[PDB]
């Protein structure tokens, strides 16, 4: 969603989105992953935002 | 083998459409006829 | 750069002419770019090559201005030998004049008016046609047919100077005869109207009577 | 391995490794089979995947739920390489998925006939020719028919009032 | 008092800049489309974003009813 | 159209070789020549056959056909084929965007013609002035 | 007289506001008539908005059960409504922009509010129904208009809507066409649970000399390419949605009609059901003409341009 | 002579719409409160960018006549410019309009008190009683040039543009398509068929220009335009544009479908009047 979505890509950030679970995927994908469902793919886990970044 | 794409079925349409125009002038005058009526305007009134 | 060196050439030709005018216009049949050859007609110089004894580059000139493809195909004898460019550019001509004329061109046409065997070459010759903006439009292969949307003119006679102003005034009289038949439909809209208003007016009319007689 | 079998059970492209499973894990030696397998199903490489399986046999279904689950894993696998070639052709000979698909041409019938049924091929089979005859869809259509029911049922509805009425 | 202060201001910006979106929500939907609609991110802190809007189950104005998260009385 | 005498040039630029550690995927160069070729194909061939394809990809017909069905499967060209017939249909502007956008052309010439004669013959413009001005 | 509806009477409006009509039936006010002006200047603010809801003012008048509009102006919004509601210094600059008004001539005061819902429909939210109510309890005579740039654009026709509030614990009679509208699915569960606690006002204008310069102008201007297409009625969606709205409105009537032809006696039943139809037929007949209008512009123009000579 | 003879426009001007919208209002309100067509005046405020001027909005102003002048409350305008200043800090002001014919000793007097307040003022009227179909709005500039002796303030012309955003072209053409079709249907085809004549009307003056100029050139002009003349033979192809069976196919198809729909119109309108007449019916004579 950032190199073949957006294409002025300025003012943006897409960082890492840390979950208690530990496991680590990109904010955007995350983000508009929690639309239909919420439970974390690798997991049934409700993936709770703990940290964002590396 | 009528795919209605032929002037014809045009034609018949605009035949229908004189047919239904002469209708509805004729309920309009009948429409206007029975309001000329006495009953009616006396329950209007 | 084509209309720059076009105008070059001009200003040389209103001197220097003859043999050397004639290899300069050899040059120009075979310099891409150049797609109207009306501006040298129009030289002095090219009527000055008129009463000349030299008359193939002439007749050359000539046939590039206003003929095609097979009429150069039957003056083999009368005109200089042309090069591939030179070729490729009266068959790019002779396309533009097939295209002014109709907008889908079939594959069976292109192989019969500019002795095309090979339908590989062919699209060559028109995709080489198309890049150097000279015809724009669609290939249906499937069909067979070449789909022109625009592409560029020709140069005149002077005699279809008349054909152009019959042209003209069909479309003028065209426009004016949709614009009375506008004008009708808006009378006859109004007389509906009227019309309506009328049978309002009537009704009302009889209501007000019934009114006043009870 | 139980893991990896049922991530790819659930027709998911997930990959199960990511940070949970370390890092080495994907390199063991046990392990670099069932990696080959994602790495193959995930890339939708149909011949290479059955090859990993026929080379690692002794350890691939071995155990016998997954001699179980084979058949139903290469049954996936083939359906999403299929589900993926069946747009950009449209109207195509039925052999020449058998070829691509390395597979018989009585199977891929039985695949295409389960796909249409599951609405995944908006299209038909022509068994007579050996064809596949996928519906377009550029009509453009599905509103003519709304407008056909609501001119029919209000029409009666108009006729019904009237004969009532009068 | 450092840690306080610093809890402090960014629960008070997490508060200002929820009610901007201010959409309903199922439970975890726009709780993270709030936090890419702001300046530079990470700075939402979502432990504060959920205990504050839990916070907010005392008075209307997503009321955020407390088991099946659904009445989040969209009306002020 | 990318023909196969360019290919040497840039071939040679690239890495002596190919811009990477050479190439061998029939050359990142004929890849991409294949690639664009297929785009310009779009761009005015409204339908293509098998073998006319291959012919002007230089290529076999084999070839041609996946590496377009590759291209659709992906979505950098939009259009569908047709095995039977070995006919490739790539575009077709119905029967109204292509008559629209004829017309809209055909204003803007006309426009563009008028802008012209404006310009370049300011006296055409005085003529235009008297003759509506004396009708 | 054209510009009749443009003269100002004060007194006339002042005795209006003392006989307050509107509190002697909750469906008195039916119609709402929009100056070109007005139009215009709320169509502009909400595409100036872009994807994000702004809001304004309207000036106007009432007549009968008309509202009529002429005006509108926007509030200073420091960091897009950064305090509560879209106001800040909201009266500063419009009691300013009042009495400057009342000095360079204008004296419509306020007659309702406009707010715009870019991509998701005309209608009254929850927050919307709030604001209307109260609205409708200190200056009684207000109206919440809604209108739609992204719409305006997909649909070709502006999308507009003028609403009014029940008061709290007033219930609707069964009369309601009810047009049906797309609403996205995060808007649909509050457009339901609001959507009978307000009704909709027939919208129209009256032409005027400020749309007969405003039209003629920017029409010819950029009309030049008069064909765009011709048909954006092509669009399924508007078209079949409104006939959807027709099929259920005249099956829900027969429903009726079927019910009430057992009980013998019943007039007002008559009389909502002869309503109902009527209504039917009116929207049907104006969708039709439109598509007669649509098709008569086509068929002249491409007659004209492919086989002139 | 207040008008400048022989001087060019300096600047581009860009107006909008709105601008001349608000003129109308303001006109209007004023002529109705006031009987005669009382002048109006205003300001413009917009974009300025260089030499590039786009006027996008534009108030009204107060005036108090005095002495037989103008006397414009610069006080109530700058009370306004902080005004508009809380809704909108991209738009600077421009200049002053007003309605009236050719410029009048009056308007100098006002544009001077325009100029002392910013660098270069623009100066708009508006032409209400205008009788030709071309735009009655011109914008002029202020120029020095020394008259007699006297430095004396001009007007003059400037050949300004029409600017238009997407948003304010599809607005003002549904305000268009409101004045074609009336609230009840009135008027139904009237302004309809009239805007395809008008658009006719002006592909007709375009086609009768393009003929005199050939004919001209047939006499005397250029013998040969080059460019111009090629391309309009080349144009002229296209006017038969030709089509195919399927373009003609297609043509066919969308009126067939355009009247079975208004076919199902007429249906319904001529129910909805037998209803009407059945409901009369069972009054007049029928019981139950
Ligand atoms: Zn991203
Ligand atoms: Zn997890
Ligand atoms: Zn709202």
């Amino acid at each position: 969603e950032c190199q073949a979505n957006q294409a002025s890509a300025t003012s943006e950030e897409c960082t890492v989105a840390w979950g208690v679970c530990n496991h680590a995927f990109h904010f955007h994908c995350i983000s508009r992953w929690l639309k239909t469902r919420q439970v974390c793919p690798l997991d049934n886990r409700e993936w709770e935002f703990q940290k964002y970044g590396h | 083998p009528e795919k209605y794409n032929n002037p014809a079925m045009l034609h018949n349409i605009d035949q229908e459409m004189l047919k239904c125009i002469e209708l509805d002038e004729r309920l309009k005058a009948m429409d206007q006829e029975i309001t000329v009526n006495p009953q009616f305007v006396q329950k209007s009134m | 750069p084509s209309s720059n060196l076009l105008e070059q050439f001009i200003l040389l030709a209103k001197g220097t002419s003859g043999s050397a005018l004639t290899a300069l216009i050899s040059q120009v049949l075979e310099a891409p770019g150049v797609y109207v050859f009306g501006e040298l007609l129009e030289l002095a110089n090219v009527q000055e090559l008129a009463e000349g004894a030299n008359a193939a580059y002439l007749q050359l000139l000539n046939l590039f201005a206003y003929g095609t493809y097979p009429d150069y195909i039957a003056n083999k004898e009368s005109l200089p030998e042309l090069s591939t460019a030179q070729q490729n550019k009266l068959k790019h001509l002779t396309i533009v004049s097939l295209a002014s004329r109709m907008k889908c061109i079939p594959y069976s046409v292109l192989l019969k008016d500019l002795e095309m065997r090979n339908l590989r070459e062919l699209e060559d010759l028109i995709i080489e046609a198309v890049y150097t903006d000279i015809i724009q439009g669609k290939l249906d292969q499937r069909n067979q047919l070449l789909e022109v949307d625009f592409c560029i003119g020709r140069d005149i006679r002077k005699k279809d100077i008349n054909n152009i102003v019959k042209t003209l005034h069909e479309w003028c009289d065209g426009c004016e005869a949709v614009l009375l038949g506008i004008e009708q439909q808006v009378l006859r809209a109004n007389q509906y109207k009227e019309n309506h208003n009328r049978t309002q007016q009537q009704v009302e009319a009889e209501v007000t009577n019934i009114k006043k007689t009870l | 391995k139980y893991l990896v079998l049922a991530n790819m059970l659930m027709k998911s492209g997930i990959n199960p490794f990511d940070s949970q499973e370390a890092k080495p894990y994907k390199n063991d030696p046990e392990i670099l089979a069932m990696t080959n397998l994602v790495s193959a199903y995930q890339n939708n490489d149909i011949t290479e995947f059955e090859k990993i399986l026929k080379t690692n046999h002794s350890n691939i279904m071995d155990d016998p739920f997954i001699r179980e689950h084979i058949e139903e894993l290469l049954r996936n696998i083939r359906t999403q390489v299929l589900i993926k070639l069946i747009k950009p052709y449209t109207r195509i000979h039925i052999p020449f998925i058998s070829k691509e698909l390395n597979i018989d041409v009585a199977d891929v019938e039985s695949l295409l006939v389960q796909c249409i049924l599951d609405n995944t091929i908006h299209g038909r089979i022509d068994q007579v020719n050996q064809l596949l005859e996928l519906d377009h869809q550029k009509r453009g259509g599905a509103r003519y028919t709304a407008l056909d029911k609501w001119t029919n049922q209000l029409n009666s509805l108009n006729q019904a009032v009237v004969s009532k009425l009068a | 008092q450092k840690v306080d202060d610093d809890r402090k201001h960014e629960i008070e910006a997490a508060i200002v800049r929820i009610m901007k979106s201010r959409k309903k929500m199922q439970h975890n939907v726009l709780v993270a489309e709030v936090t890419q609609q702001l300046k530079a991110r990470f700075l939402p802190s979502p432990v504060v974003i959920k205990k504050r809007i839990e916070g907010l189950i005392e008075r209307e104005y997503l009321a955020r009813t407390p088991e099946d998260r659904k009445v989040y009385t969209y009306v002020a | 159209i990318i023909r196969g005498n360019q290919l040497q040039e840039f071939a040679a630029m690239l890495m002596p070789h190919q811009k990477a550690t050479t190439a061998d995927g029939s050359s990142i160069l004929d890849r991409a020549v294949i690639e664009h070729n297929l785009l310009s194909a779009s761009k005015l061939y409204n339908n293509i056959t098998f073998e006319e394809l291959g012919a002007l990809l230089e290529i076999p017909a084999a070839k041609a056909e996946k590496i377009a069905s590759q291209m659709i499967t992906e979505g950098r060209m939009n259009g569908f084929i047709d095995q039977i017939d070995g006919i490739v249909h790539f575009e077709t502007r119905e029967a109204l965007p292509t008559w629209d956008k004829q017309i809209q052309s055909l204003c803007f010439q006309v426009n563009n013609l008028l802008e012209k004669i404006s310009q370049t013959a300011p006296e055409w413009t005085a003529q235009a002035m008297e003759a509506q001005m004396a009708q | 007289s054209i510009d009749e509806i443009y003269k100002y009477d004060k007194k006339q409006q002042q005795e209006i506001l003392a006989a307050k009509p509107w509190t002697k039936d909750h469906h008195y006010f039916k119609y709402c008539k929009i100056s070109a002006l007005a139009l215009l200047k709320m169509v502009m603010h909400a595409r100036s908005g872009g994807n994000l809801e702004v809001m304004g003012l309207m000036l106007g008048k009432v007549d009968g059960e008309t509202m009529i509009i002429m005006d509108s102006f926007a509030l200073p919004v420091e960091g897009t409504e950064t305090r509560v509601n879209a106001q800040a210094a909201a009266y500063e600059y419009m009691a300013a922009y009042i009495e400057n008004a009342k000095q360079v001539g204008r004296l419509e005061n306020a007659i309702g509010w406009y707010a715009s819902h870019p991509g998701y429909g005309c209608w009254l939210s929850g927050i919307d129904v709030s604001t209307q109510m109260l609205n409708q309890q200190f200056q009684e005579p207000f109206v919440a208009v809604v209108i739609d740039p992204t719409r305006t654009i997909s649909a070709g026709k502006v999308n507009l809507g003028a609403f009014r509030t029940y008061p709290k614990g007033y219930k609707p009679p069964d009369e309601g066409p009810s047009e049906y509208q797309t609403i996205p699915l995060n808007k649909i569960e509050d457009f339901g649970v609001h959507c009978k606690q307000y009704y909709a006002l027939e919208v129209s204008y009256f032409k005027s000399s400020l749309d007969r310069k405003l039209l003629e102008l920017l029409w010819n201007k950029y009309w030049v390419n008069t064909l765009s297409s011709s048909s954006l009625l092509t669009n399924a969606d508007y078209t079949t949605g409104q006939v959807f709205d027709l099929s259920e409105k005249l099956e829900q009537s027969e429903a009726q009609l079927g019910r009430g032809s057992f009980m013998l006696g019943l007039e007002t039943h008559d009389r909502k059901s002869e309503d109902k139809l009527a209504k039917a037929t009116r929207d049907s007949c104006k969708t039709t003409i439109e598509a007669i209008h649509g098709l008569m512009s086509q068929v002249i123009k491409d007659k004209l341009f492919n086989q002139i000579n | 002579s207040v008008m400048a003879c022989g001087v060019t426009g300096s600047v581009s001007v860009a107006l909008h719409p709105l601008v001349i919208l608000n003129i109308s209002d303001h006109w209007i309100r004023m002529r109705s409160q006031e009987g005669r067509p009382v002048q109006v005046i205003g300001a413009l405020i917009g974009k300025q960018e260089g030499r590039n001027i786009e006027v996008m909005n534009s108030f009204e102003l107060l005036s108090h006549t005095v002495e037989e002048k103008i006397i414009i409350d610069k006080e109530y305008y700058y009370t306004k410019e902080e005004q508009f200043k809380q809704v909108f800090k991209e738009l600077e002001f421009l200049g002053w309009y007003t309605t009236g014919g050719p410029p009048d000793p009056s308007d100098i007097h006002v544009h001077k008190q325009v100029c002392e307040i910013i660098e270069s003022p623009l100066f708009l009227k508006l032409n209400p009683m205008t009788k030709h179909t071309d735009l009655p709005v011109s914008v002029f500039e202020s120029v020095i040039d020394i008259i007699n002796g006297e430095a004396t303030m001009l007007f003059a012309e400037l050949t300004y543009t029409l600017a238009t955003e997407e948003a304010e072209r599809i607005g003002v053409d549904h305000v268009a398509r409101m004045t074609a079709t009336g609230s009840g249907e009135n008027s139904t085809v009237a302004e309809h068929l009239i805007a395809q004549h008008s658009a006719i009307k002006m592909l007709h003056s375009r086609v009768k220009l393009i003929l005199e100029y050939v004919k001209a050139s047939e006499a005397g002009e250029v013998p040969f335009n080059h460019e111009i003349l090629r391309e309009a033979y080349a144009l002229c192809h296209c006017l038969p544009v030709l089509s195919t069976d399927k373009f003609k196919t297609d043509f066919y198809d969308q009126c067939n479908d355009v009247g079975l729909m208004a076919y199902l119109g007429t249906i319904t309108k001529t129910c909805n009047t037998m209803n009407q007449f059945v409901n009369k019916f069972n009054v007049l004579y029928d019981r139950q």
